[PDB]
């Protein structure tokens, strides 16, 4: 029953930012059944962004996020695809990444470009995921907020420069108003949602 | 609703590909050539009513991605001025330019392009309940366009306007707007105006506008005109979406042809 297809598109359209401009890869995965995970390549290399607040790869969406531009990205990004259940993982097409010379992006809020339900039913005992990420100059920072202010319960985990947060064994005290906050020198904007319990 | 945009692959020349009105002969927007304006002398003078009064703080502001929008919450009224009958204000839009004042509007006169166009969307609510009730009947609707000209100090009645895109700058953005003097966003004189049947300048571009335009433009200075520039939107394509400065968004001018414009 778990399958995925190869891609079909054999390159894809240059992509042309400025400096200082934020942009979303969209993965585009193929036709399949079953649960996907994402990675991103950079010049036939592994992208290793998970200490970077500048670069995101979610894995709900597949999509890779530049909460801004610089000179170093410059190069030739592919999505790669993974089905567990299927055991087949499938490569997308080169996806050139150049800069414009046009001059570079100005200073501006932050735009969550990645977030949670406004409402999510979480069942007793099970994990639930928030992400939150923001394409913005300077680069954001994601923190997160109970609208009770209370401190998070130990169990709580943290990830990829806070663009997760992961509430396992959830229980009722768990249940409430969450937000995530998307800041930087210039504004901030914020994403929130209502976890509700159930048994 | 088909997608649309001001530039590249769904720009203006490929709306009427999906909207198949905005290849029409009675298009908005146009120049204005004064000296072949008609002299309507049988109009009743405009009258404006409610336009005097301070808005509602339920009044508000809406950064659309293609315009940042003004939903009225108040009843503002224009009658005369060749309107078939009296008209009551829904929403207002802008259009502007790229920096330092750079022409922005959709209409000209003479030729001459200004800095900021905006418009007031109308239905008669003599005949519909309601302006989406009119749009959908696709008879008639009224708008006003207003010029914004630069000047050296800031206009004070523009703050609730300037501090309201402060507050949209992304794409989607809402905020509610402090209290404006609808009057004070029309032109000190309203004396001459340009009258013309017309068409929505976004699809579907429906020819069932009746136009008033205003000659006299209201003043905005430059660092009121910044927070036009500073106004985002997004921009998605078959696998990038980009965050992008929203400019220039206007419809490039239509042909006449038939049409006679009139002027008070």
């Amino acid at each position: 029953s778990a399958y995925i297809e190869d891609f079909e598109t054999k390159t894809r359209s240059t992509v042309s930012v400025r400096e200082g401009q934020g942009v979303v890869l969209l993965c585009g995965p193929p036709p399949h059944f079953g649960e996907l995970s994402y990675a991103w390549t950079f010049n036939d290399s592994p992208l290793y962004v998970q200490e970077d607040k500048r670069r995101f790869v979610s894995q709900d969406t597949g999509n890779l996020y530049f909460a801004k531009v610089e000179p170093s990205d410059v190069g030739n990004y592919t999505c790669f695809v993974t089905n567990k259940e299927a055991h087949r993982s499938v490569q997308g097409p080169p996806t050139p990444l150049v800069l414009r010379t046009d001059g570079v992006m100005g200073e501006y809020e932050p735009k969550i470009e990645v977030r949670f339900p406004e409402t999510i039913q979480a069942a007793k005992d099970s994990s639930i995921k928030l992400e939150c990420f923001a394409l913005g100059n300077p680069v954001p920072d994601i923190s997160w907020k109970r609208l009770d202010g209370s401190p998070m319960p130990g169990k709580i985990k943290y990830s990829k420069s806070q663009a997760i947060l992961e509430i396992p064994k959830f229980q009722q005290e768990d249940e409430g108003f969450y937000e995530c906050i998307a800041g930087n020198l210039r504004g901030r904007n914020l994403a929130k949602g209502q976890l509700i319990f159930y048994a | 609703d088909p997608y649309w945009a001001y530039s590249g692959a769904y720009g203006p020349e490929h709306w009427v590909t999906s909207s198949v009105s905005c290849g029409g002969s009675h298009q908005s927007p146009i120049d204005i050539l004064d000296h072949h304006a008609r002299v309507g002398d049988e109009y009743q003078e405009l009258q404006l009513d409610g336009f005097d009064n301070e808005s509602s703080n339920k009044t508000w502001m809406k950064n659309t991605g293609k315009t940042v929008a003004i939903l009225l919450k108040d009843d503002y009224f224009v009658s005369g001025a060749g309107l078939p009958g009296r008209f009551k204000a829904e929403k207002v839009e802008f259009h502007w330019g790229h920096s330092n004042g750079s022409a922005g509007s959709e209409h000209s006169v003479n030729g001459r392009r200004f800095p900021v166009e905006m418009q007031i969307f109308f239905y008669n609510p003599d005949d519909f309940d309601s302006f989406q009730t009119a749009i959908s009947e696709n008879r008639i609707i009224g708008a006003m366009a207003i010029f914004f000209q630069v000047s050296p100090r800031d206009n004070s009645a523009l703050d609730p306007i300037i501090h309201g895109l402060k507050g949209v700058v992304h794409h989607e953005k809402e905020t509610f707007l402090d209290p404006f003097i609808l009057r004070d966003l029309l032109p000190a004189s309203l004396g001459s105006y340009y009258r013309y049947t017309g068409s929505l300048t976004t699809p579907p571009c429906s020819e069932i506008v009746e136009w008033i335009v205003f000659r006299r433009p209201v003043p905005i200075s430059y660092h009121q005109l910044e927070a036009f520039y500073s106004i985002f939107t997004t921009e998605q394509q078959d696998h990038v979406k980009s965050v992008e400065y929203l400019r220039n968004n206007f419809r490039p001018q239509q042909a006449l042809n038939d049409r006679v414009v009139s002027k008070s």
